[PDB]
């Protein structure tokens, strides 16, 4: 289900609700937005008025509104008025730079994953018709590079390159509520460290949460992965292999698990109930690519030329789709929650798109 | 070179495949930026310890890393002072003419032999298995460089001293 | 260093391997070509200088030139490229790796031997390396120890008696005699044939149709009066371009000039008369034991019934009161490469060898006292 | 070039400009220039005095005194004629052109003044190979050292005549590229028919330079030049002085025009690397 | 050669 | 008796040539240099690899014009040079050939134009070192030459070391000022027309305007500019009509000889005896970039530079350069920026009244010898200088630094 | 200065079009015709001379004339012509913008090389240009690096025989048969 | 042509 938006790379992507429109950052000081057409994908819209390099975008399902969060140390939450789309600008209080960006499931807050040492969460208020800013430095001594956010909204876990992947506890009590029991800790108030990692494993490139709120799984630049499993006595379990660095994380259900990255194609893990140990899923987007060529005769000398004339686009991952999918940047999901996903989808270095599927391999 | 120097090449072909993983990273010490890394030294977070990969004295090769860049570096084996001046002229020959290969640096590391360049500008509009390839390649072929240009050298000196001889 | 490779630089072929293999890993004959024509293509910066199998398979826009000639070098720039070549492109082993073995005929210029020398410890700066000749090399694939050496090369034809543990270089023959100079002949009869060949192309042509097509005569003339009678003994050869070659006398004609050198003018004498002398010099004891073991070596010696003449003639001219016995074995091509092989597999050898070291203190002479 | 020259082209260029216009009424085209050639000597062309009518040329030679001492007073008739005074500048020949007096030749005089080095230089083994040949006794050997620090020795015995040559590099770069270039030298025979025997000798000097105080040392090599009657009668004398006299910067100027042939011969592998280089960017 | 023969 | 130094100036053009402590550059030859290049099509990745040692087989100087059967192809262009192995060959071509100088004992002195980028300085200072091992080398603008040898025009023992010099090329003709010997960096224009595209007009013109010429022998036709043949003129139209009215007495006539048939060709003389010479300050019709003229650069130039040096800068204009040749150019460009200073003097005082009278601004251009050639006797007094052996860049520096030590520029700094 | 312009100034027929194009963009006969009768009316004082697809739909009242003769030009007026009007009139490309390529036959001589180098460096002042086989060009669009050609033009047939990187110039054979003695 | 055939 491969598909091309764009030669150059592409930063971030997001999704609508019906996932019938798509955002796709062009890798210059703007984003587009793409649309559905029958069975074709096609330009809409063009906004543009960020001098820097967009670096993150969200989408709400239903305010239907989108985030530029990027460069510039700047954030402007675009919103829709009639058929047009406008800016309104935030103040966010940083110095180097922000990535990262993610709304919550309730769109009441949304936070900055900030290159300042810094994270950001910010309201809406109708009083100064501003974005307010706090800011959380307590623990944090790194940039941070993954956010995700759990269904109260009370807890955050920020991955960064410092080892660590903690969990944050943030309630601003001018839109917010107290939350019920959780298992974790006591909720407590905003700008402290809940609880950090175990111990050193690697950096930390994404993080995701689950329904029941009772496991945490992460990736690393050290080819391993992790699973806070809260439920028990803060039980952790571990796994590794042989592949290339994990770039994402993302499961399907209580005990299912996928990510991708520098591997070129998706490799799924589960986790087990009682023996605190995870194993490994091979291939399970499909069995293999394939290959071809053509004779080409203008081109069997232009190459000469330049490279050997003998030369061609022929290489060792066109077998097995390592020849044009340059890497993995990040996962989405496309039906319901984390708790069936029916279809996953995938973003790619290499400047294109692919969907993939759980159940059409029918094991 | 099976049993010279095709250990060595997988080792350091290893190496370098895993060491090529790249990403961009948001300058965190320089206001707004996307420079790379590993000239820098500003930052010891990002950076990875050296490795080497060397099997005599005089010929070596170093790897380093970073989320921006993973700079490589190397040793010819050079013996006699004839391949250590047509080594250096050679090199040197290559810098004037950089600019066009995009992935060389412009001087070569201190006390070490040339060294290249990586980042993840270079890792999209430019492929990735080709590039280790090509610096296997010419780590294959510099022995091949030297001898055909000392066998060059001798045999001007052989002609020019026939053409002299001649006229006694 | 857990081996050495040995060279042969045949005057018309090299063979080359790792010491203890008992087939060498690369053989291809000594041709350095060039381009003869101007050029007009533009995708191809192609390779100046050509040599190997590849300058064989192209060689109809090549003039082809031996850089060897009848034993003796006579342009080094071309066998420094072929040296190079056979140690990168075919072996893959770097020169400091492990030690190279090189032979010669006898009786050779010391020139050479010391500009060898020179450009072996110099350009490609070997740990070590030795001199040797193909004869004693024979010996030693022969597993024997006395005898005398018939080593017909493609450039020089030359014999060394030997005894029990010593060798006798005041009884040592060198005929200039070799194939080329049976190449050169058999064009000029296939001239007067109606068939012409000038160029070096249709030389290694009319090679490749000596080595598959010619056969020694028994009686020379009972043979002419037989192809008088030509209705059993022509035969036929397909040309590359298709056309058909028939070659009758010439088959049994151009090796009798190894016996009957005046053919081609040289003022000398043949194999077997020059083998005779060359043991009659010898002491009177040692002319048995010279005559009971004869090992013949080299690529112009697989003549079918070669052997058999040699015996007639030695038995026809040698007292016919004792047994003479020729021995033939069928892998004489590469004899000096496995004695080579073997020599250097010896443990008392491996202190031979002559080191950057001495050679540097010393100077390029010490390989002319090594064992002569 | 290939041989270098032994004219120096800057004296007939400026004696050409000179006397093209010659004939032209009271010209004096005052001039005084200062020059240099190999060996490491110097040339002078100055007016002696106001009187701008007389041009006069000079030499500085390093090893002026073995000359003196020597005598060449063959060389005061034979090339040069009336023409000749005694020296000015540093005790070294001078010459002058009357200007007064018609010149009547041109390019003959012009020539003659050029080889000025080689013409005092070849007044030693000149004379050296008249005492072979003449029969008289042998005259005692001699040894020349030029400006550079290396020095020349010659043996002038019956039926044959000897040199020896002594070398000496500055730069560390450059001695392996001449031992290298030397090397081949002492055997390069296959194209020469009528050539004298050539050997290189480093390590040990030869036996004849044990008593003479020559160049004598570590990093110095040396090589000789068998003499014959053959290629050093009258007819073959004048090449072979011109060859050993430029038999230094011939060197010198092949070594320097080797390093440029390598260096094109990189040159053009570089675009090699590049084109394989090429294969990674996309279509 | 050099002298007799050519090699 | 100590040696002297070598003396040479690179260029474009006619390059320079003679030893330092001499009165007259005794060698003065083109850039022409032969090659036995032919018509291989394999020319970018082989460009010459010439086989043994056809490599050398090449001429050089006015002796490589008449070798028909090679490629005459002159390496410089307005200083920047795409190949620099035919610069390497001219080289050791000259210092072996004409000066027979050696390298390993001798000093040499370089010019290059100031808009030389550091690269190319930087490598041709490695190859010096590097090849001919030169013990020092040195390497300076062409202008303070050029001021020194001013001095010879008039009251030489008067020292004056201000003034400025818009000096010429075959490629390139820049404006430099000097201040009490320290020059201004930011205050440096390069142009780019020169004494080569005017000849290219000139031609270009002829080839339609006349026939009776043979393609071969263009230039040699086209070099009527060096000789009498162009006067500069105060006013374009009216010379323009005093042609087309008489057309008889002002038109002069050619005759030039064949270089191949040895017969007789003859040619008249129209309206580019002053258009080529007018381009200068006209630089409009060759070079559509550039279309800004020259005297009002001058003053533009002048009025960048600090209050104290304005005065002294515009009384000492140097002629020098082979482009300046031309008849009258002194007298125009003087009117001209007369004309202008004088017109800014008298606004400046209009808006402030007052029955005061400033003293007039003096604006004087000088003629003098030396035009052809004034960088061979500022490199001459270059070397005679005994703080010139002590500035000189040394071995030393260069073997391990590198050739960085050649990269100072007048125009950087941080 | 982006592509350049590649014309075969065939026999009888003219090739013109942009690099990289897989197909040409002009293809017209070399026909320059003047008119043969004297003209009556009057409103109309048009185009003494006639070039291309024109001169062919009014042939009835014109001396077609070929300017160019089993390969050899044999009037430099007409071919001029022609080049002027498919430069401007067709192309509708300056000859600044772009360069030029032109091919001729083997064996051509040098008088008419000359003339046609000389005539575009001066009247057109092309940038740049270059002149090559029409054998060799095939053998390049044919993909291959061995072979013998048959260039069986409308002027003139010839074989050039070739070989992996290097030609064979001793073995060229120019026949004037062509497709006007078939006509004939 | 000149000699042999017309142009
Ligand atoms: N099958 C053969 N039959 C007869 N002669 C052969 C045969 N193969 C090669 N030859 C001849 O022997 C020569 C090569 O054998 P070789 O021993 O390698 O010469 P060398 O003495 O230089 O090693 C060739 O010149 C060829 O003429
Ligand atoms: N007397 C002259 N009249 C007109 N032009 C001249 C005259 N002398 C030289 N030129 C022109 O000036 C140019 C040479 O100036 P020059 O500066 O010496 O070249 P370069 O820049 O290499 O030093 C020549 O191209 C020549 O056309
Ligand atoms: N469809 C055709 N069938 C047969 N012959 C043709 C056809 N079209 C052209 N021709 C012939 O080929 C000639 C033109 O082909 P062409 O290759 O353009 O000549 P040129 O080589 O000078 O360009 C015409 O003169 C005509 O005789
Ligand atoms: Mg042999
Ligand atoms: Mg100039
Ligand atoms: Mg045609």
């Amino acid at each position: 289900a491969y598909h091309s938006f764009l030669v150059e790379p592409i930063s971030c992507h997001a999704w609508n609700k019906d996932r019938t429109q798509i955002a796709i950052c062009p890798n210059n000081h703007e984003v587009h937005i793409y649309e559905k057409s029958g069975n074709k994908w096609v330009q809409v819209h063009e906004l543009k008025e960020h001098n820097g390099q967009v670096t993150g975008i969200d989408w709400a399902p239903d305010s239907n509104r989108i985030v530029t969060c990027g460069t510039d140390r700047n954030a402007y939450v675009w919103t829709l008025k009639g058929r047009t789309w406008k800016p309104t600008l935030v103040i966010l209080r940083i110095n180097r730079a922000a990535r990262c960006v993610r709304w919550a499931p309730n769109e009441k807050k949304f936070a900055v994953g900030s290159g300042s040492r810094v994270i950001s969460i910010c309201y809406f208020e109708q009083e100064n018709d501003w974005w307010v800013c706090k800011h959380i430095k307590k623990p944090i001594r790194s940039t941070v590079l993954s956010l995700d956010w759990h269904p109260n909204s009370v807890l955050l876990a920020a991955g960064s390159c410092d080892f660590k992947c903690r969990i944050f506890s943030a309630y601003i009590k001018e839109v917010e509520e107290r939350p019920a029991p959780t298992p974790w800790g006591s909720k407590m108030p905003f700008g402290e460290l809940m609880f950090e990692s175990s111990s050193s494993c690697g950096w930390v490139h994404g993080v995701c949460f689950s329904a029941n709120g009772s496991r945490v799984a992460w990736v690393s630049h050290d080819s391993t992965v992790c699973l806070a499993d809260a439920d028990k006595k803060m039980a952790v379990a571990t796994l590794a292999s042989e592949t290339l660095p994990l770039l994402a994380v993302t499961f399907i259900t209580e005990s299912s698990l996928v990510a991708a990255g520098h591997d070129c194609f998706p490799v799924l893990f589960t986790y087990d109930s009682a023996a605190g140990k995870l194993s490994f899923g091979g291939r399970l987007d499909v069995p293999k690519q394939s290959s071809q060529r053509g004779l080409t005769a203008r081109e069997r000398f232009q190459n000469l030329d330049k490279k050997a004339s003998s030369e061609g686009s022929a290489a060792a991952g066109a077998g097995l789709d390592s020849l044009h999918k340059n890497s993995v940047s990040q996962i989405s999901v496309l039906s319901g929650g984390k708790a069936k996903c029916s279809q996953f989808c995938t973003t790619g270095m290499d400047g294109g798109m692919s969907i993939w599927d759980v159940r059409s391999l029918e094991s | 070179m099976t049993a010279t120097l095709r250990p060595y090449l997988s080792a350091v072909r290893a190496t370098l495949q895993a060491a090529l993983c790249l990403e961009n990273f948001s300058s965190q010490v320089v206001e707004r930026h996307n420079k790379p890394e590993v000239e820098v030294r500003s930052s010891k977070e990002l950076l990875l310890q050296p490795v080497t990969i060397s099997r005599n004295e005089k010929e070596k090769v170093l790897i380093e890393g970073s989320i921006n860049s993973v700079r490589v570096s190397i040793a010819v084996k050079q013996a006699d002072e004839i391949e250590k001046i047509l080594c250096h002229k050679f090199m040197r020959f290559m810098m004037m003419r950089a600019e066009n290969f995009f992935i060389l640096r412009r001087k070569p590391v201190e006390g070490y032999d040339i060294s290249f360049l990586i980042t993840n500008f270079h890792t999209e509009q430019m492929y990735k298995h080709k590039l280790v390839d090509f610096v296997i390649h010419f780590m294959e072929e510099i022995d091949k460089e030297i001898s055909e240009m000392k066998l060059s050298v001798n045999a001007r000196a052989r002609i020019v001293a026939e053409e002299f001889l001649k006229n006694f | 260093e857990t081996t050495a490779l040995v060279c042969d630089n045949g005057s018309g072929l090299v063979k080359a391997g790792f010491a203890g293999d008992d087939a060498p890993r690369a053989v291809f004959p000594s041709i350095v070509g060039r381009p003869r024509h101007q050029g007009v293509m533009v995708g191809m910066g192609q390779k100046d200088s050509y040599v190997g199998d590849e300058a064989q398979s192209k060689r109809g826009i090549l003039t082809l030139k031996y850089p060897i000639e009848h034993g003796i070098i006579t342009n080094w720039d071309d066998m420094e490229k072929i040296w190079h070549h056979t140690f990168y492109n075919e072996l893959r082993v770097a020169p400091e790796e492990h030690p190279t073995l090189l032979t010669e005929a006898p009786l050779n210029p010391k020139a050479n031997r010391e500009k060898m020398t020179q450009i072996m410890f110099e350009t490609f700066n070997v740990p070590a390396m030795y001199v040797a000749i193909q004869a004693v090399l024979s010996l030693y694939a022969s597993g024997r120890t006395t005898g005398i050496v018939l080593d017909s090369g493609d450039g020089v034809t030359h014999n060394v008696p030997i005894y029990e543990g010593y060798a006798l270089p005041h009884a040592i023959m060198r005929l200039d005699l070799a194939g080329r100079d049976l190449t050169d002949y058999l064009m000029k009869i296939l001239t007067e044939r109606g068939y012409s060949f000038v160029t070096t192309a249709e030389r290694e042509i009319v090679r490749d149709i000596k080595e598959k097509l010619c056969y020694v005569a028994l009686d020379f003339e009972n043979e002419m009066a037989t192809a008088a009678s030509s209705s059993s003994l022509e035969k036929s050869y397909e040309l590359p371009d298709g056309q058909v070659i028939t070659i009758g006398n010439e088959r049994f004609r151009c090796p009798e000039t190894l016996f009957q050198p005046s053919f081609i003018g040289m003022e000398s004498a043949g194999i077997h008369e020059t083998t005779y002398n060359s043991i009659m010099k010898c002491d009177i004891d040692i002319r048995k034991d010279l005559y009971a073991n004869n090992v013949m070596s080299g690529g112009t010696t697989m003549y079918p019934g070669i052997a058999d003449r040699m015996q007639k003639e030695i038995t026809a001219l040698a007292p016919s009161t004792m047994k003479i016995k020729i021995i033939a074995p069928p892998e004489r091509k590469y004899s000096v490469w496995i004695g080579g092989s073997i020599l250097a597999s010896l443990s008392t050898f491996q202190q031979m060898w002559i080191t950057k070291q001495e050679y540097d203190e010393a100077g390029p002479s010490i390989v002319h006292r090594k064992c002569f | 070039m290939i041989l270098l020259e032994v004219n120096n082209r800057i004296i007939e260029e400026t004696l050409a400009l000179k006397f093209e216009n010659a004939a032209a009424g009271n010209k004096p085209e005052a001039v005084e220039v200062t020059f240099a050639d190999f060996d490491g000597v110097l040339y002078h062309i100055s007016n002696p005095n106001g009187d701008k009518t007389k041009v006069m040329v000079s030499i500085s030679l390093k090893f002026y005194k073995e000359l003196q001492a020597h005598g060449a007073d063959e060389l005061l008739k034979r090339v040069y004629g009336s023409y000749l005074v005694n020296p000015e500048s540093g005790y070294n020949v001078s010459l002058l052109y009357d200007l007064e007096n018609l010149p009547a030749s041109k390019d003959s005089i012009v020539h003659q003044a050029g080889m000025l080095k080689r013409n005092c230089f070849a007044s030693v083994f000149e004379k050296y190979f008249q005492f072979q040949e003449e029969g008289k006794e042998g005259e005692n050997r001699a040894v020349i050292h030029y400006r550079d620090d290396e020095t020349m020795y010659v043996e002038s015995k019956k039926d044959r005549v000897t040199v020896v040559f002594s070398t000496v590099f500055k730069d560390d770069d450059d001695v392996v590229i001449g031992k290298v270039f030397m090397q081949e030298f002492k055997e390069g025979r296959r194209a020469s028919h009528t050539a004298p025997q050539v050997l290189f000798s480093h390590r040990e000097p030869p036996l004849e330079l044990k008593d003479t105080d020559a160049a004598v040392g570590d990093n110095i090599g040396y090589i000789t030049f068998v003499l014959f009657p053959r290629h050093t009668n009258a007819s073959a004398r004048d090449n072979t002085i011109n060859l050993i006299h430029t038999f230094r910067d011939y060197l010198h100027y092949h070594i320097k025009c080797s390093k440029a042939y390598i260096h094109t011969r990189m040159r053009a592998k570089t675009s090699d690397f590049l084109k394989v280089l090429n294969r990674a960017r996309p279509d | 050669w050099x002298a007799x023969c050519p090699a | 008796g100590r040696l002297p130094a070598c003396v040479v100036d690179c260029g474009t053009g006619y390059t320079k040539l003679g030893y330092a402590g001499n009165t007259e550059p005794q060698f003065i030859i083109p850039s022409c240099i032969a090659i036995k290049e032919s018509a291989k099509v394999g020319d970018q990745a082989q460009r010459r690899v010439m086989k043994g040692v056809d490599d050398l087989d090449f001429f050089i100087g006015d002796e490589a014009i008449e070798k028909p059967t090679y490629a005459t192809k002159w390496p410089i262009r307005h200083g920047i040079v795409e190949d620099w192995d035919l610069m390497e060959r001219f080289m050791e071509q000259v210092i072996f050939k004409y000066l027979r100088a050696e390298p390993e004992d001798h000093y040499f002195l370089l010019t290059e134009p100031p808009l030389n980028t550091p690269e190319n300085r930087e490598y041709t200072a490695e190859i010096m070192f590097e090849s001919f091992n030169v013990p020092g080398l040195y390497i300076a603008v062409q202008a303070v030459l050029a001021l020194a040898a001013s001095w010879t025009s008039r009251q030489v023992g008067e020292r004056t070391l201000t003034g400025t010099v818009i000096d010429s090329g075959d490629g390139v003709t820049h404006v430099i000022p000097v201040a009490e010997g320290y020059v201004i960096g930011s205050c440096i224009k390069h142009i780019p027309i020169a004494g080569r595209d005017i000849t290219y007009f000139i031609q270009q013109l002829l080839r339609d305007r006349e026939v009776g010429i043979p393609p071969e022998q263009s230039l040699e036709t086209a070099k009527a500019v060096k000789e009498r043949y162009s006067y500069v003129c105060p006013d374009l139209v009216k010379e323009f009509n005093k042609y087309d009215t008489d057309g008889s007495k002002w038109i002069k006539q050619y005759t030039g000889i064949n270089a191949i048939s040895k017969k007789e060709f003859s040619i008249d003389v129209g309206y580019e005896r002053f258009l080529g010479p007018e381009i200068f300050f006209h630089p409009e019709f060759a070079n559509p970039d550039f279309t800004q003229p020259i005297s009002e650069v001058v003053d533009e130039v002048i009025q960048n530079c600090p209050i104290d040096v304005r005065r002294p800068l515009y009384k000492n204009i140097v002629l020098s350069g082979g482009s300046t040749m031309f008849r009258d150019f002194g007298r125009r460009l003087q009117r001209d920026l007369k004309r202008t200073v004088d017109a800014r003097l008298k606004l400046s005082e209009e808006l402030s009244g007052g029955r005061l009278k400033p003293k007039p601004i003096d604006v004087q251009v000088i003629t003098h010898h030396m035009q052809r050639y004034a960088v061979w006797f500022g490199g001459s007094m270059l070397a005679s200088t005994p703080e010139f052996y002590q500035v000189c860049h040394t071995k030393k520096d260069y073997e391990e630094i590198g050739p960085s030590i050649c990269r100072h520029n007048p125009v950087f700094g941080v």
